[PDB]
This record gives structure tokens, sequence and C-alpha cells, in this order.
RNA sequence: GGUGAAAUUCUUGGAUUUAUUGAAGACUAACUACUGCGAAAGCAUUUGCCAAGGACGUUUUCAUUAAUCAAGAACGAAAGUUAGGGGAUCGAAGAUGAUCAGAUACCGUCGUAGUCUUAACCAUAAACUAUGCCGACUAGGGAUCGGGUGGUGUUUUGACCCACUCGGCACCUUACGAGAAAUCAAAGUCUUUGGGUUCUGGGGGGAGUAUGGUCGCAAGGCUGAAACUUAAAGGAAUUG
């Protein structure tokens, strides 16, 4: 519930003791009930399986990286995202990747992660046509929605209500270091306007 | 017979919601309302439970997909690299 | 026996660069272009520009120790001219008027395989 | 010319003027129908037994040996196809390209080929829907055509 | 011009070379001559020092100066100073490339193109890629006017090329295939495989370029330079 | 062409297709050889190939799903596995 | 009416043929219909090969050559007198000169 | 005028009859 | 830097130029031709996989199954449209510097949509050979692409060489012939008018416009008049 991609339940076996450990992930596509899972320093390269970074090939596609060793998954857990692997630091035992917002980091080769592309994608591409489907997809999500907007209301209540016509009044762009209750707008907003052009990332 | 020419099955929401958002949830409704194939077993029996997930009755299978299809196109392309990325390091 | 550097002459209509380097190419012993010897900018191109530059270079690589250079001769290139300029032949020879030794000559203007497209549009400069 | 195409070669055998059979033949007519009979035992096509007859044994024709046509000889036994040569053929040749279409959606060529092929199926099961060896009502349909070649 | 400058700044000496030295290139022991020519840097201030700089520019040679001859003109060698040892570099193979005039003296019309690039690995853990060259000849009493070849014929010529490539790299070190390219063997090899399939002219190893290299180890280096 | 040999077989020869009438060939010793199909599931694959290692017979593995199976063998329905009773008048045993 | 049997080009059996840029003016024509002649020439000109040959480092150093391949369009090739305009029988002409 | 600017002037015409037209259907 | 010459612009906070290294997109030079393939639009780096095709060879098989087509259908350059991705170059719009009587144009520098890919629309062009398709017949000469036959030709049947043949892309000379001519081996075998067949035109404008349909999200595509006006518009050559 309020999460788009689906689970996949893992259970591994104990190897201290006789008993049976079930683990929670999050499944890439093609992961189906049945299959082998192999996690380790020496696995195979299958969708599925857990390797270290530093023991991929370039253009290796993964996800549910975690950014130190032994966080247990941080960077790629939407549904229908993934990371991209660009190259290898021996000397530094480091890898270098590429994130789904197109930023570039350096991570510990020892960093682990799941091969493949989370599933259930294309998701954010049906329409919701009823205000009714929002209605339940943020009841097991959290509360906020519906949204009032801020130049409907009085001047008590927010930076941009009053006045005998719905207007703000001075620039939406607020500094960061403005205080709590002035942030209200675009925050530390770097352009404005219709993006034209090439992303110049 | 022919009982709507390009309503189809959005014909259900009525003069409701504009042309072009109709036409945009046509396209995804007939794929998640499909059948497909079980490679495992050859039978067409492949239906859709929640989003992502897609079960068969005849062996209670269910494989990991796409919201609105069982594969997308940007996971084929990861499974053919990873077959040729692992038959070209294992040498 | 012979100091060598190299000498780069990249001869473009609207100017012309003469300049020496080390035999590595890190290192620049004298730079000077036409246009440090005309007043008038239909004349960077000329000649007789590219002639007195070349005697600079001529003077400052003698004073730094050398006596001997390679040269590379350039144009534009990529999806301009690909043709020596006007300049190229005079830079060339005032070096060996110069008493300053000369080596191999070779052209090395970049050719650019199949390119990337050409500015002036489907039509050219309609003048 | 070419039924499909813009093609205008001439190419083709020419058989001998003379009925009779070589004078350096000696194996006998009804010797040369045991190996037709026992060819076709094996599956071969009556094209291909020709072939087979003409460069290993000194069959110039069955027509001119054996006095009948290969395939004529062929019916009377009892081998004789479900429907015809040629056309089992053209058909075996739609179902490699239909099967190479589901694969490959964007072969703009393979669809207008597979065009021309199906016209000359339905030309050709046309004329014989009207000798009467196919029988009438027969019809090329694409979903099913794989059965009839196996 | 000289007077058409507008603004010196976007605001409101000392002589260079009182302060620099010059070093003496040394060539890898594969080649019969030592000397290449010498090169400048800044001397070893507190906060910097010459070996910083000094590794890693490439010096530009021709294989002719390295072996003594003006026969050997047309090639060119290119070498990385990889240590410094007290006045003197010490540099390594870096790869080698035709002159430009060479190679387009070789492309007339009236005859068909080949070429053949190879990706393989040496002995010695590098990487390579070694590019060839090729053309078809008119032969004797030809009386038609051009001599190309059938795509038929080119194919089998660029599998032939590729594998006596691969053969001849790999199973040789890099010094061993520097010293091998120096008497155009790979050549030979070529042709007297290439014959029976069409009679060609120009073949050539275009250039040859270092994709990787592997971990330093000094010792190796100075057995090419003792 | 392996299809080609599998027609001959069916118009000439005889045979049984499907899993349960492959087992009583093996055990009665009837089965020449046996073709399994490329999505057999692992464990029924692994329990023909024991049974024909007491009965020395042969396992050819088809380049296909139950679907093509069938299909060759010309049937509409999809086969699984199919053994070869009698050859009839195909090579198919004492070749590939 | 029609001027040339050629059309002003050399396309038959083919429908379309890739484009090629000026060198002058900087525009596209086809590159069956364009002008192309091959320009080559000493690297040192004559006025200047006496000094080389001294200055050699050298002896018998021979003077390499420089290629190129050069495109006009009709504009540009009628203006820089690398063709032109011609009679009615000696249009048909094809021998260079 | 121009055989091609005529075109499109008169089809710029169309355009604009084919709204001042829809005011009243 | 840029031009015929210049100005805007960038530059002592280091531009232009030199070296080493890396990223992204596009493109596929020279070889490239009176050469190749495809129904046309079109198609040029290496290799693997899938299916397809012409010509040639054939003492293989069927035996008239054929030719051309109203309606109907597949594909259909560029620009254009809808939604993702990519976005290096060039660049409708837009902004600027200069010329000019004006320059909201040509020239110089920026620059969005576009350019490229996936899914889906459009259905157009000087889409030209301004030349419909199938068949037979009629003049001379050489060169070239594929296949086949003869020459144990010659170099070391692969490459060439000579003769012949079939199928192509074309080319040179000529007029028995055609044409108003320009020209044409088809545009010939048509007043000595008949091999089979499909499509279109009837002086120039109004007009590919109005209106009615039908197809398209839109731009628009296909079908397509009338009143009125007018003695000329037009094709190829000749002398100025």
């Amino acid at each position: 519930s309020g999460r788009g991609a689906p689970l996949a339940k893992v259970v591994f076996r104990d190897p201290y003791k006789y008993r049976l450990r079930e683990e929670i992930f999050i499944a890439n596509e093609g992961v189906h009930t049945g299959q082998f899972i192999y996690a380790g320093k020496k696995a195979s390269l299958n969708v599925g399986n857990v390797l270290p970074l530093g023991s991929v090939p370039e253009g290796t596609i993964v996800s549910n990286v975690e950014e130190k060793p032994g966080d247990r998954g941080a960077l790629a857990r939407a549904s229908g995202n993934y990371v991209i692997i660009i190259g290898h630091n021996p000397d530094e035992n480091k890898t270098r990747v590429r994130l789904p917002s197109g930023a570039k980091k350096v991570i510990s080769s020892d960093a682990r992660g799941v091969i493949g592309v989370i599933a259930g994608g294309g998701r954010v591409d049906k329409p919701l046509l009823k205000a009714g489907r929002a209605f339940h997809k943020y009841r097991l999500k959290r509360n906020s929605w519906p949204k009032t907007r801020g130049v409907a209301m009085n001047p008590v209540d927010h930076p941009h209500g009053g006045g005998n016509h719905q207007h703000i009044g001075k620039a939406s762009t607020i500094s960061r270091g403005a205080v709590s209750g002035q942030k209200a707008g675009l925050i530390a907003a770097r352009r404005t306007g219709l993006l034209r052009g090439s992303q110049k990332t | 017979a022919k009982r709507t020419k390009k309503v189809g099955i959005t014909g259900k929401y009525g003069v409701r919601y504009g042309s072009s958002l109709r036409r945009q949830v046509k396209k995804l409704e007939i794929q998640q309302h499909a059948r497909y194939d079980c490679s495992f077993c050859g039978k067409k029996t492949v239906k859709r439970g929640a989003a992502g997930i897609w079960t068969c009755s005849c062996c209670k299978k269910t494989v990991a997909g796409g919201a609105y299809t069982v594969s997308t196109a940007a996971a084929a392309t990861v499974r053919s690299t990873i077959r040729r990325l692992r038959e070209m390091v294992e040498a | 026996s012979q100091v060598f550097g190299v000498a780069r002459i990249y001869a473009s209509f609207n100017d012309t660069f003469v300049h020496v380097t080390d035999l590595s190419g890190k290192e620049t012993i004298a730079r000077v272009t036409g246009g440090m010897k005309v007043k008038a900018d239909r004349d960077e191109s000329s000649p007789y520009a590219a002639m007195l530059a070349a005697q600079d270079v001529a003077a400052k690589c003698k004073e730094v120790g050398i006596t001997a250079v390679h040269v590379k001769i350039r144009a534009t290139g990529g999806t301009r001219t690909k043709t020596p300029g006007p300049g190229g032949q005079a830079a060339l020879r005032a070096l060996a008027r110069s008493g300053l030794r000369i080596g191999r000559i070779e052209d090395v203007t970049p050719v650019p395989s199949d390119s990337t497209r050409k500015k002036g549009g489907r039509r050219g400069r309609r003048l | 010319g070419r039924m499909h195409s813009a093609g205008k070669g001439i190419s083709s055998s020419a058989i001998p003027y003379s009925r009779n059979a070589p004078a350096w033949f000696k194996l006998s007519s009804e010797s040369v129908i045991e190996q037709i009979v026992k060819y076709a035992r094996k599956g071969l096509t009556p094209s291909q037994i020709g072939v087979l007859l003409r460069d290993a044994h000194g069959v110039t024709q069955a027509r001119v040996i054996t006095g009948n046509k290969i395939m004529r000889i062929l019916k009377s036994n009892g081998l004789a196809p479900e429907i015809p040569e040629d056309l089992y053929y053209l058909i075996k040749k739609a179902v490699s390209v239909r099967k190479h279409l589901e694969r490959n959606r964007k072969d703009k060529d393979a669809k207008f080929r597979l065009i021309l092929i199906e016209s000359r199926i339905h030309r050709l099961a046309r004329y014989y829907r009207t000798v009467a060896v196919l029988p009438p009502n027969w019809k090329y349909e694409s979903a099913t055509a794989s059965a009839l070649v196996n | 011009a000289v007077g058409k400058n507008k603004r010196l700044s976007k605001g409101k000496v000392v002589d260079p070379f009182t302060r620099k030295e010059w070093f003496d290139i040394k060539a890898p022991s594969t080649f019969e001559n030592r000397n290449v020519g010498k090169t400048l840097v800044n001397k070893s201030t507190g906060l910097k020092s010459a070996s910083d700089a000094l590794k890693g520019r490439v010096v530009e040679v021709c294989l002719a100066d390295l072996q003594g001859s003006e026969d050997h003109s047309f090639r060119k060698i290119k070498l990385r100073v990889d240590e410094v040892q007290g006045k003197n570099l010490l540099t390594n193979f870096h790869g080698m490339d035709f002159t430009t005039d060479k190679l387009r003296s070789m492309v007339r019309k009236w005859q068909t193109l080949i070429e053949a690039n190879v990706t393989v690995k040496t002995s010695d853990d590098y990487v390579l890629r070694i590019f060839a060259i090729a053309f078809t000849r008119k032969q004797a009493n030809q009386v038609k006017r051009h001599s190309y070849a059938q795509s038929s014929h080119i194919r089998a010529i660029r599998k032939v090329i590729s594998e006596i490539l691969t053969k001849e790299v790999q199973g040789s070190t890099l010094a061993q295939l520097t010293s091998k390219l120096i008497p155009e063997v790979i050549n030979k090899e070529i042709e007297n495989a290439t014959k029976d399939i069409f009679p060609l002219q120009n073949i050539h190893v275009r250039k040859v370029k270092l994709l990787k290299q592997p971990k330093f180890d000094v010792g190796a280096l100075m057995a090419l330079h003792g | 062409s392996i299809n080609q040999k599998l027609a001959l077989v069916i118009k000439s020869g005889k045979y049984t297709l499907g899993y349960k009438s492959t087992v009583k060939s093996l055990r009665q010793g009837k089965s020449k050889l046996i073709i399994i199909a490329a999505n057999t599931p692992v464990l029924r694959k692994s329990e023909l190939e024991y049974y024909a290692m007491l009965s020395k017979t042969k396992v050819y593995y088809f380049q296909g799903g139950n679907n093509e199976l069938g299909t060759a063998v010309g049937k509409l329905f999809r086969v699984g596995v199919v053994s070869i009773l009698e050859a009839g008048d195909s090579d198919i045993l004492t070749t590939l | 009416p029609k001027k040339r049997a050629s059309n002003g080009r050399n396309k038959k059996g083919r429908g379309h043929v890739k484009p090629v840029r000026c060198v002058n003016c900087s525009k596209s024509i086809p590159k069956d219909k364009a002008i192309k002649r091959m320009a080559i020439r000493n690297i040192v000109e004559a006025a200047a090969v006496r000094d080389l040959s001294e200055a050699s480092v050298y002896p018998e150093y021979a003077l390499p050559k420089t290629y190129n391949k050069l495109h006009y369009c009709v504009s540009c090739a009628i203006h820089a007198r690398i063709v032109r305009v011609r009679s009615r029988e000696d249009r048909k002409n094809r021998a260079p000169p | 005028m121009r055989a091609k600017w005529r075109k499109k002037r008169t089809r710029r015409l169309k355009r604009k009859r084919r709204k001042v037209r829809a005011r009243s259907k």
C-alpha cells in the first residue's frame, strides 16, 4: 500500500543456526516466484542478483544501490528507476554512477546493489481522470490533498493571501536565508519560466 | 454488432473528461485487461493483479513487470545487455 | 649538434599565426601573428604581414637557444576552407631566409571524415 | 515477363525435338517406375524425383521412357499429395514471412513482399478450384495456414 | 590590428627564460638511435616540482631519424615520458601513424579501398588498436581501365587481415611488436595470404595506438634503457 | 531439417504423443527416440532422462516450445514430448 | 525547351543522390551535378624552392605534396572561370582541355 | 504574382472565412 | 573574430593560439564513376542473426493457371502534428551590427521550434525521363555490370587476355521513318489511318475559388461548379 513498485519476499537460510530468514526486497522486472536469487561477492551477473558495484562491468544497470556499504538500499527504489555504472577507480576503491536525476556520484566499490530495473514502470503515463482516484491514492499515503492556493486565503493565513484581486504582490522567488513562515513559492530558484532549450546538465 | 465506432472501452466515461484524455486512457486499459503468454507453459492465461503483478491461474505463478504490460521496452534492453556483458566478461 | 623545436603556422584568411614550441609541445617560446605588424584589418592576411611576423619568432628563437625547427602548416579546416591562406608561404620563406634550419614539412589541417553540418544554410551565402 | 516485377529473363530448359528414348538407355520402363515409387515413399516431391533421376541415372525425362508424367505415375499408385506441389511452396513461404514480421514489425518491405506472395496464392488456388483439384470453398486463411504445411 | 584594442582589462615583468632548463630525451632500446632532442621546464621551486610537469608530455619523431635512413621517412612514432633520471628523460612506445601526405598519395581513383581494424591485447597486458589499409592493382597486360573488386573479395580479404593481425599482436610483447613493425614484416604476411583472392598493392599498417596500460613497473622500463 | 524428418515419421511410422504415453513406452522398452520440448519444466525433463538412461534410448532437445513441437507433428494442439516407436520410411533414428 | 540530354547532371538508373556543399558559397548541390576538381600542389611554392633546399638539415629531401578535392556549384563555377558558357555544338564535347 | 505566394494568400484567406462563419454555426 | 571594407562581440580577472585528457549528440568524407540494388519515395564504416529478390544454368515439375484495370488496399522525400528520450552542429520565429532614401532583405554574431530516436497521425513535391503497362518487328559501333560456354590462352581457373551468348544501366554515328520544330532507335512500323488494355484534355481568365459531401487532432487532402469577362493567352525556331 502506498508504494508503486511491487515487493518480493525472498527467503534465505540462516548460516549460523537451523532456521529460515525471510527478507523483503523490491522486485525488479522479470523476477518470478520460484526463482533462485544469489547474493554475494561471487554471484553471477543475472537479473535479481545482489553484487558489489566493483564486481560488474561498465554499462550495467542496477537498483536499490546502497550509498555506503551496509545501509541496505538507498538510491533506486521507485517504480521504473535504475542506476547506470560509468567507471571504476581501483586505486581509490570507488565507482562512478549515474542517478535517476542525472547526477554523478562516487561511492565505494563495496556498495551493493541489485541487477535490473525496478518493477511496475510506466505508472505516471496514465491520467487520473477523476478527483476520486487522487482521493484514494493519497488515502494510503498521507494528508496532503486537496491543496488550497495561498492566493485564495486571507493575509492572516499565507504570505500570498489578500487583496481585491487574487495576486501575489511580491516576487514569488524567496531567498535561502529566509525563515520559517516566509518560504512559500519558488525557494532558491536559479531561474524561472518555460524551459526552452537543452538542459545543459 | 459494432456498438461503438471509436470510444470502445472508454465509452463508460461519458461525454466527460475531454477527448484527448480518453484516447490516452484507452491505449493503456486495452493493455492491462488483455491476456498474455505464460512462456513457462505455453498457455495464454496471464492477467494482471495489482499494478506490476502478473498472475496466471494455471500454474499459480506470478511475474513482476510493468504497470500496464508484462514487459516494458526498457527492461528488455537491459535483459539483452546483461546477456551480452555476462557472455563477454566470463571469458 | 642541432637543437630542434617545432613551428606551427596557421595560415587562415583574416590572419596568420607563427609560433614556435618545444619538441614536446607543452612550452611555447615565441608567438607573433600578422595582426601585430599591420594597422588595417584587411592586411592581417597579407604576405608582408606574415613575413614580418616570422622574422620576429626567428629573433626570439635564436635568443632562447634554438637553431632548427620542423614545420606544421594548417588552415582552418573542419567545416571551413581546408585551403592554405595567403600568408603561409611567406612565413615559411621568411624562416628559411633568417638562417634557421628547416627539417620536415607537413600539413595538419583537420579533415573531418564526414562531419557535422556546415554553416551558410542550404542556399549558401547569396552575395 | 515476370508476374510481380520488371524482370524479363528468358532462361528455361529446351527439351529435345526427339520424342524417342536415347539409344544408350537400356534399363526397362517398369524398372524406372520402381525408382519413382520408392523415392516418393520417402517424401520426395515430383520435381525432386526427376532431378535425382536425371543426374544420377540416365532418365532424360520420364515422359519419354515410362510413358507417363511423374505426377501421373504417383497418383495412380496412391502417392499423390493432398494439395498440388506448387501451391504447397507458396504457402510455406508465406508462413516464413509472417513469422518474420511478428518479430520485426518495422520491416515495411517484408510486409509488401507478403502482399505479393498471398496474391499469388489466391490467383493459383482459384485455378485449382475450377478444374476441381481443390474442393470448392477451399480458402487460404492466414491464421490456419501453418497447419497445412505441417 | 595594432590599435584596435578597446579595453586591456576587465577591471578599472620577469623574463620567463631566466628560470628554465633543458632535459635530454631518450628513446627505448628497440631503436638504434637513442637521442631525439631536448625540452624545457621551469626550475623546481619549493612548492612545485619539475617531475610533475615533465611526466606525460609526448614527443613526435620519425622512424627514419630513429633508424638512420630517410627511406623510412613516412612513418611517425610517439613517445611518452615515464620517468625522470637526473637530467635526461626516459620514454616508452606510445603509437605510430603515417604522415598526411603519404596517406593521400596512396588513394587514387579507379581502385577499391580495403580497411581492417582489430583490438587485441599483447602478452604483457597492453591494449592496442591496429589499423590496416590495402588497395587493388591493375594487372600486367590489362586492357580494362579500372581494377575494382567484388564485395565477395573484399570480405575475404578483410577476414585474412584481421586474423594475421590478432595472431601477430598477441603472443608478443609491445617491444617485440615495435621491433616487428620496423622491417614491415606484417605486410608480407598479408599479401602472401591474400594473393589467391585478389592482387593487391600498398598493404600497410596505417597506425597503431594504445588504449590502456598495465600497472607501472619501473624495472620493466629500465630493461629498455640500460 | 528436423521438421521434415518428423513429418515423414508421422505419416509412415508410428508414435505416441504426450507424457504418460512416453513413460509407458520407455518402461516396456518400445521407445526408439524421445523428443523433448525446449520449455518442458526442469523436473519433468530430468525424469524423462533417467528413464531413458535405464532403457538406453536417445534424447533430442527440440528447439521450440510446446506449440512449435505440436505444429511440427502437425497437430493443432500443443505437444510437450513425443516418442518414436517405428521409423516407417524416415531416416530419423540413424541420422542426427 | 530541353537544353541538355543529361539534365545537367549524371543521374540515370538512380532515384536519389546525396548532396555536398560548395567550397565558396556553402550551398547544397547533388554529388552527381557538382563540378569537381583536384588541386595538387607542392607544399613549398616554386619561388621558394631554392631557399628551402639550402636550409634543409638533410640532403635529398623530397618535397611533400598537398592534396584536396574541391566541389563547386554552378554559380561559383562560372564566376571562378572553372567553366565558361559554351556554344551549341561545343556543349556536347566531353574531352578535357 | 508568383504562383507559390498566390496559393499561400488564398489559403490564409480561407482559414479566416472558416472562423468568421463558425460564429454563426 | 568577421568582411569588398567595417561595427556589434570576446579579451591583463589571460581571449586567439599550443599540449594532455574526458563527455555528449549527429554524420559515414577521400575511394565515388555517364557504376550497383529496390515497386517508387530511397539505399554507402565492421561483424552476427532473420527473412526476401533479379539475372544466369537446367534433357527438373504443373499445363493456360495469363495482360491491363472503375471500386478497394499496402508503402509513400522534406516540412507539419501528439507524447516520452536526446538536444553536439546548423537554424522558420525572435534579437542584434552594418549598407541604404527606407532595409521590419541579402552580409556579420546570438538563438527557440526543428534537426536525431520510440509510439501514433498526415498523404504531399519540378514525387520528372515533364514520356503508362504487356507483346512482335525494323539501322550501324564501341565501352561496362552479373551469369554461362570455348580457349589446358598468360602471370603467380583465383586475376587478367581473346571469341560467343543471355539480362541490365547507358553512350556514339545516321535518317529508310516521325515531328510544327527542338529533337527521337522510340516520340518509327499512323490518311497506305485497326496487336490487347487503363488514364486524362477541349481558347485564355473567374478557379483548383464558392457550395455539398467524405477523410484528418489541426494544418489540410480527395471530389468540384455557376454568374461574369475576354480576342487573343501559348509552343519551337529566325533577324535585330
